[PDB]
């Protein structure tokens, strides 16, 4: 069973076995006293026994419940290897049984200690936390970090001490394909509620859940500063934040999206008010996803509107320019004859048949510089031959 | 008023009462078994030993909870009292009433003297101290 630790269960099993053999050895020991005639009861361990005032003379009518405890009291003392000598074997048949019971229990006693050590050697939360602080304190001392920063790094380590975290270096064994489905189950409900992604396609949103990371911030910490360049995009999922007080941030919201879109420095400082869980997204990963979903990108800018006109004009201008820019990149590669450079922007780029602002098919530049090898590849794409620029010329006219 | 549990006086108070925790957890078995009524030679000591554990019952109503979910603080009055009255107020007050005086002035019965073993609970304060040393 996984609910309870298996090492702890193994400890309980050994205790039951040891306490059961003690019970059995107590009943056998009393039998070795009754296997002698009543006239020779003075040669038995209990027949000759005499405690403080009790005599144990008859030994056969002694109110059994106080005849079993005496026998069990002998077995428990021997089992724990204490030894009193008030009760001990006297004749030959009780010495032999004592030798095999003591020898058997000696091996069993050392077996319990071995399993007790294995339980401790696994570790604990305090032991793992203490090791991490040893490295961090040593790391910060050698770099002479400021006292203010030392208060934040040590604060986050105590935060993960209680309320056990994800236990890193363990989930990494999970394959990325399976972990991809795990992210959707957890992070999807929080993302869908943000105003920015209202009406966005499911395919676009799914590409964001895969590449998100989860972080915690203690109250009083600062995530962004006024005038700073924003390099991350944060989605608020838990707690409350206050923007500096000019605004208050609630869960199922996002902040910092203004800076990352209009290239404007961050105008406000975000302050943590209560313990919050934050999902972050990098700048490089965000733009790569946004570029592919060109249709979804327009909706994000439109939803953000509901400087605004300049940002809206820039967003519409950004999507307009990118189509023309990729045409220039292909023509430059064809001009210098770099076959491999243009190969990457054909299978996952733009249409080579398109022309730039002036109008320059790659066949024109290829025919002007006499690059025979590149001409073969353009035939494979079935690029039109009679394409004319705004001059009346033809690609065959340059050759 | 409310006092944050760090201002170099509440910590000195808790460390001062930890000395009484050691005394009252080692002396309780010594009067339950050996003594049978706590003679008058140490009558003042019994009364004096419960004063330090009685002011703390009414001085623990001025603390900070930290709320254990949003680690900022708690300063309201209803939250502090409801927190303490639910966790250990019943057992701290019960282990503070005089049982030696009750036992003798009740037609002495051995049954009513078993309540002294409730006072063994305050050895947990010493155990909590060792946990702080581990961290």
């Amino acid at each position: 069973d996984i609910r309870i630790n298996y090492l702890f269960t193994r400890i309980v099993k050994l205790i039951f076995v040891e306490l059961y053999c003690t019970h059995t050895a107590a009943c056998i020991f009393y039998y070795l006293a009754t296997t002698l005639p009543a006239s020779q009861e003075g040669y038995t361990w209990i027949g000759s026994l005499k405690l403080g005032d009790y005599s144990y003379s008859k030994f056969r009518e002694i109110d059994l419940w106080t005849r079993y405890t005496t026998s069990m009291y002998f077995a428990v003392v021997t089992m724990a290897t204490v030894g009193y000598g008030d009760i001990h074997a006297v004749n030959m048949r009780e010495m032999i049984f004592a030798m095999v019971y003591i020898s058997f229990d000696m091996i069993l006693g050392a077996y319990l200690i071995g399993n007790m050590t294995a339980l401790i050697v696994k570790g604990s939360k305090t032991e793992r936390f203490r090791d991490k602080m040893a490295d961090i304190m040593r790391y910060m001392n050698r770099n002479k970090l400021g006292r203010n920063i030392r208060g934040q790094i040590t604060g986050h380590l105590r935060l993960q001490y209680e309320s056990s975290y994800t236990e890193a270096a363990v989930l990494q064994d999970i394959p990325v394909s399976i972990r991809a489905k795990i992210a959707q189950t957890l992070y999807l409900p929080y993302i869908e509620k943000v105003p920015l992604f209202r009406g966005c396609s499911s395919e676009f949103i799914n590409q964001i859940v895969i590449r998100l990371h989860e972080e915690f911030f203690l109250p009083g910490e600062v995530i962004m500063e006024q005038g700073s360049v924003v390099d991350q995009l944060y989605f608020v999922c838990h707690g409350v934040l206050e923007e500096i007080i000019v605004a208050v941030l609630q869960p199922d919201h996002s902040f910092g999206e203004i800076s990352i879109l209009c290239n404007i420095p961050q105008p406000y400082t975000v302050r943590v008010a209560e313990l919050c869980r934050i999902l972050r997204l990098d700048k490089q990963s965000f733009m790569n996803i946004l570029e592919i979903f060109f249709h979804d990108g327009r909706r994000i800018l439109n939803n953000l509107l509901e400087r605004i006109k300049q940002l809206e004009s820039d967003i519409t201008f950004h999507i307009s320019k990118q189509e023309a820019e990729l045409a220039l990149k292909l023509n430059s590669a064809a001009f210098y004859g770099d076959l491999y450079q243009l190969k990457s922007l054909i299978r996952a780029g733009g249409d080579p048949n398109k022309t730039d602002y002036d109008g320059r098919s790659p066949l024109h530049l290829a025919a002007s510089r006499g690059y025979e090898d590149i001409t073969l590849y353009l035939i494979q794409e079935s690029v039109d031959v009679n394409i004319k620029d705004k001059l009346g010329s033809t690609p065959l006219l340059e050759a | 008023s409310i006092v944050h549990p760090d201002n170099r006086w509440y910590k000195a108070w808790t460390m001062f009462i930890l000395i009484w925790a050691l005394y009252s957890s080692f002396f309780t078995p010594l009067e339950f078994g050996f003594f049978r009524g706590l003679p008058e030679n140490l009558f003042i000591l019994d009364i004096a030993g419960q004063i330090a554990f009685l002011v703390d019952i009414v001085l623990t109503f001025f603390v900070a909870y930290r709320d254990s979910r949003t680690y900022r603080m708690i300063y309201k009055r209803s939250s502090i009292a409801l927190r303490y009255l639910k966790s250990t107020f019943i057992i701290d007050l019960l282990a503070c009433m005089p049982w030696d005086i009750i036992y003798k002035a009740a037609g002495e019965k051995e049954e009513v003297r078993y309540l002294l073993l409730i006072r063994l609970y305050r050895v947990h304060r010493v155990i909590l101290f060792f946990h702080k040393m581990e961290k």
